[PDB]
């Protein structure tokens, strides 16, 4: 089965602050009104990191803790993040764990640092693994929240070798939302404060298109070339 | 005319951390590698002194495109490329954006848009083998041409013919790799020459690494000129109320154009306005009655 | 419009003046230079027109 | 406010750049 | 950009005039030593037009 997500899964796209402007820009986005997976895995199941992969999750006792992202048979690379000792732990290594994935209760690279959606988005570009997430207190059961709710970079991890699976590691002595992302051109409206509120997929419906032709969220009565 | 004020000082500001980098390392190497393996070598997170390649005058020249050799010491960098593959030093021409050539044409591959380095220079005893050259071989004629900046590590026989060539070579078959048997007394002007390419990002982040250049104190309210890192502009700064979240760092308007920044060493908030111009106007009665003038700055 | 026009190549390697003066210093730097002022010229005289 | 009429007053009511650009 | 460009020649922006070069290793080439020729090594600043 599936569900619908609403507007969910919108990023910064630059680290560039603004202030009550409707910028326009190309970049890898999940489509406004997409069809996202929701698994019950437990179980644990593979895929695929076609082009990045927005990943939410809902747990009051984070189970959701792990990830893995390639032939995973330790003869190509991995990605192996732990996230369980202090704020992250992340290597690049080849070693002996890919066997059968389930977190208990050579290496070139390395770094040390339902009441919420940790709405991950990952990505993988011109060397350079990009994060980003955000928080938010909802507990919705089968609707993701109706609204709109901008995610906000945390790290930049540049080695950029190469994924094409990936994978979810709990903890073991439930829930995934996982999608996928295309290139779209978003219309985004930034406030007063630097923070966005809302924004508009130029690729959904014509209403969409006009908009995004005519530079705003009002469209008063007329024809419009688009 | 035009009447425009012109700066007093300059300040120059980026990151303190220095923490000087082997650029010599991938230069006074180990061995190297053919066509088939270059290491893709990210030196980075350093200050480039790139002192030490001009200083010697045992090299080729720094022939290379996209910037001035001379000014490579004042660009500011976010990530820097250096590819390790050697060929022959008399047929070193095919390495230049977009020119065809075989290995031009079925190995590495530059970029039209590149923007970096491509120096290389003289081998003589270093990559000459002892008693022999049969190690450093290039694949030969591949499927078709391959995208720039893309290794070619799969290698698999070609087959055009009725024979697949596993391992039947001979009777109208051939192998693309083979030993080319260089004795040492040979034509040295055919020795191989070291080939090594710098590529530059100047396309998506803030600048992380360049020069030994000193950073001076900060000036406020005048119109100054100001290098932070790579934020040229005339204005004048003053501390704004522009709540940035942690990783933002420049700041821009609705017509695209640079309005506030931060200081990469204090994480002060800055803006920028440019300092007061404009035009000049004279008023006058007419010449034929007095020779009096005002004057009008608009 | 008009303002809009300055970010735009016209075929440089760049559109920001003082980078390219940056970066390339003896001919180089005006056969790019010649680029840029076309462009920008050309569509200065489009906005007198109308 | 300035010396204008109620129907001047509505009228101005209901209608609503230094990188070379000049305003005079 | 040379070392010759450097310190030791230069040419200006246009340069209407040209430039001949012919083989002299016929008269002068002085076997056993021949240190009559000198060129200039690193300098502070670089040169200008002749
Ligand atoms: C999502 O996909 C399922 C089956 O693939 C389909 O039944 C459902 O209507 C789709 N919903 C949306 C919003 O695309
Ligand atoms: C990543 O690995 C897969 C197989 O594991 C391969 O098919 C793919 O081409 C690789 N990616 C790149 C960019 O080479
Ligand atoms: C190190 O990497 C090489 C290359 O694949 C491999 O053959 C070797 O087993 C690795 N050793 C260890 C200890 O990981
Ligand atoms: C901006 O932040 C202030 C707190 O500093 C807050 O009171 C205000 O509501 C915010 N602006 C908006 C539009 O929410
Ligand atoms: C390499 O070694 C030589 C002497 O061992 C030294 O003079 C030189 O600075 C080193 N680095 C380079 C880049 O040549
Ligand atoms: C210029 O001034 C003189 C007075 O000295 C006057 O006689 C003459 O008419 C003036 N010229 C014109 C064109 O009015």
């Amino acid at each position: 089965a599936y569900t619908n997500s609403f507007t969910r899964g919108v990023y910064y796209p630059d680290k560039v602050f603004r202030s009550s402007v409707l910028h326009s820009t190309q970049d890898l986005f999940l489509p406004f009104f997409s069809n996202v997976t929701w698994f019950h895995a437990i179980d644990n199941p593979v895929l695929p990191f076609n082009d990045g992969v927005y990943f939410a999750s809902t747990e009051k006792s984070n189970i959701i803790r792990g990830w893995i992202f390639t032939t995973l048979d330790s003869k190509t690379q991995s990605l192996l993040i732990v996230n369980n000792a202090t704020n992250v732990v992340i290597k690049v290594c080849e070693f002996q764990f890919c066997n059968d994935p389930f977190l208990g209760v050579n290496c070139t690279f390395e770094y040390v640092s339902f009441k919420n959606l940790r709405e991950f988005v990952f990505k993988n570009i011109d060397g350079y693994f990009k994060i980003y997430s955000k928080h938010t207190p909802i507990n919705l059961v089968r609707d993701l929240p109706q609204g709109f709710s901008a995610l906000e970079p945390l790290v930049d991890l540049p080695i950029g070798i190469n994924i094409t699976r990936f994978q979810t590691l709990l903890a073991l002595h439930a829930a995934y939302y996982v999608g996928y992302l295309q290139p779209r051109t978003f219309l985004l409206k930034y406030n007063e404060n630097g923070t966005i509120t809302d924004a508009v997929d130029c690729a959904l419906d014509p209403l969409s298109e006009t908009k995004c032709t005519l530079k705003s969220f009002t469209v008063e009565k007329g024809i419009y070339q688009t | 005319s035009n009447f425009r004020v012109q700066p007093t000082e300059s300040i120059v500001r980026f990151p303190n951390i220095t923490n000087l980098c082997p650029f010599g390392e991938v230069f006074n190497a180990t061995r190297f590698a053919s066509v088939y393996a270059w290491n893709r070598k990210r030196i980075s997170n350093c200050v480039a002194d790139y002192s030490v390649l001009y200083n010697s005058a045992s090299f080729s020249t720094f022939k290379c495109y996209g910037v001035s050799p001379t000014k490579l010491n004042d660009l500011c960098f976010t990530n820097v490329y250096a590819d390790s593959f050697v060929i022959r030093g008399d047929e070193v021409r095919q390495i230049a954006p977009g020119q065809t050539g075989k290995i031009a044409d079925y190995n590495y591959k530059l970029p039209d848009d590149f923007t970096g380095c491509v120096i290389a220079w003289n081998s003589n005893n270093l990559d000459s083998k002892v008693g022999g050259n049969y190690n450093y071989l290039y694949r030969l004629f591949r499927k078709s041409n391959l995208k720039p900046f893309e290794r070619d590590i799969s290698t698999e026989i070609y087959q055009a013919g009725s024979t697949p060539c596993n391992g039947v070579e001979g009777f109208n078959c051939y192998f693309p790799l083979q030993s080319y048997g260089f004795q040492p007394t040979y034509g040295v002007g055919y020795q191989p020459y070291r080939v090594v390419v710098l590529s530059f990002e100047l396309l998506h982040a803030p600048a992380t690494v360049c020069g030994p250049k000193k950073s001076t104190n900060l000036v406020k309210n005048k119109c100054v000129n100001f290098n932070f890192n790579g934020l040229t502009g005339t204005g004048v700064l003053t501390e704004s109320n522009k709540k940035f979240l942690p990783f933002q760092q420049f700041g821009r308007d609705i017509d695209d154009t640079t309005d506030a920044v931060r200081d990469p060493q204090t994480l002060e908030i800055l803006d920028i306005t440019p300092c007061s111009f404009g035009g000049v106007s004279v008023i006058t009665p007419g010449t034929n009655t007095s020779n009096q003038v005002a004057v009008l700055y608009q | 419009t008009l303002v809009k026009q300055l970010s735009s190549n016209f075929g440089a390697i760049s559109s920001v003046l003082n980078d390219i003066l940056a970066r390339l210093d003896p001919p180089e730097a005006e056969v790019q230079i010649d680029r840029l002022i076309t462009g920008r010229l050309q569509s200065l005289q489009t906005y007198v027109t109308q | 406010p300035s010396k204008r009429s109620f129907i001047e007053d509505l009228l101005f009511n209901k209608v609503t750049k230094f990188n070379g650009l000049t305003v005079l």
